[PDB]
């Protein structure tokens, strides 16, 4: 009944996270770059569903995650999946400013974006988060806690006690990273609520990003997997 | 649903 | 910037200040309301909300040192945000109702999943005894956060000032939680707690604009000119 | 826009 997470040290909780990572996917091997609707959302997509299986077994490796009853964890993931795929590109991304690294294969600029209809705007705002979190150096033990608390905190008040002590334990660990790294007790809060307050662009972007694959879903530019489908369809 | 199948595996 | 130079203390008493009034909607409990007229009621009042609104950003420390095209934007993103946080702060004291007036306390009974949503938020504020101090650092945080990540170097050095205003918000919040006794553990769980409850905000948010979306296509519900212009503005 | 003017008063 009770949850091991709970018991985990931080040093514990960021090896767990770290090891519960999933590796970076490829694309397609073609030389040819992206400049249709179709060939593009047909990458993208393809992409996503890859990454859905990974990240559904990423999620049962969180701590605390498995805990739940299988309902929760179908309602977590259903809310938090494209928030999570997003902020994995972006984290992919800070490197290289200016694009978008969906993999390693396939490097995108906004320029590619201007192709689809109504994405280049969610491109854009993506390349900002990216942007920003290299200007605040983010450190990849900051990333899997913020990318862990997305799981946890997204679909958390549509329940809706054991998420809410277990996103406590995510926020202590944070800021045990960010004392280990060396910043003063000032910075570490204001650290740790600049990181938070990007959470609310990141969800932003999701809803955004929601209803363009809706819109593409009804103009049946490429199918979807049945997966895909069911992820969006839960977004209602 | 697939998510409930997959979370199983 | 005067904001700048603010205490904590007095960045409280200033936003504090500033509060806009809670106003009354036309709703009467003699007539009958169709769900479209109900609609319009809350309209109505979402229509007078902006207006005393719109002044009172005037007054969050920081807010009128930018340019008007970027209180422009920041307002457009954020008011939908900021009437909501309102309107869960004020049905705080009220389980299982939303107090949209003084003279309008609703159940989800009497748009249903946003009611819920909004339901959740104010029993989160409960679960947490949210102080009035820490709302209105809140609400402010909204209005400057929620459109700075959508705008030369010159627009550049807008948003570092947003940045370095809200990087006092933060400070204000940890100062009132140190205040209330709160060990240094508690008070990072707390600024986090209190942080992603803006995520779940603006998710209420959004879906509200696209059934604002439909609510105009439709053509059912009077909408306000200056809604409308709201609305566009989401595109 | 409305809320320009309004910002501007
Ligand atoms: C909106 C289509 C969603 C497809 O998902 C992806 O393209 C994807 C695949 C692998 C990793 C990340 C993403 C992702 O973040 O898509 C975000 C996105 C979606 C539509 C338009 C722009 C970006
Ligand atoms: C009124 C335009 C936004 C659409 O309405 C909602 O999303 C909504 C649905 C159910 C309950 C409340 C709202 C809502 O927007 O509440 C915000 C609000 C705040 C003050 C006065 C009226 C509405």
């Amino acid at each position: 009944k009770n949850s091991l997470a709970l018991s985990l040290t931080a040093d514990q909780m960021v090896s767990a996270l770290l090891d519960a990572e999933p590796p970076i996917l490829y694309s397609e091997y073609d030389p040819t770059r992206p400049f249709s609707e179709a060939s593009m959302m047909g990458l993208l997509t393809n992409l996503a569903d890859r990454e859905l299986v990974h990240m559904i077994n990423w999620a049962k490796r969180v701590p605390g995650f498995v805990d739940l009853t299988l309902h929760d964890q179908v309602h977590l993931l259903e809310c938090a999946w494209l928030e999570i795929l997003m902020i994995g590109l972006v984290w992919r991304s800070m490197e290289h400013p200016g694009k978008l690294l969906f993999a390693p294969n396939l490097l995108l600029d906004r320029n590619q974006g201007k192709c689809v209809e109504g994405m280049v705007e969610i491109f854009d705002m993506l390349l900002a988060t990216s942007s920003r979190f290299r200007m605040m150096n983010l450190q990849g033990e900051e990333f899997v806690c913020l990318k862990s608390i997305i799981l946890l905190n997204s679909g958390v008040y549509t329940f809706l006690d054991h998420i809410h002590r277990v996103l406590d334990k995510i926020t202590d660990t944070l800021i045990h990273l960010m004392a280990k790294a060396g910043l003063t007790l000032q910075q570490q809060h204001q650290r740790l609520a600049q990181l938070l307050l990007i959470l609310s662009h990141i969800r932003h972007m999701s809803n955004k990003g929601m209803e363009h694959l809706y819109s593409m879903k009804c103009k049946n530019v490429v199918p979807l997997s049945d997966l895909l489908l069911e992820m969006l369809d839960a977004h209602r | 649903k697939i998510l409930h199948r997959l979370l199983q595996e």
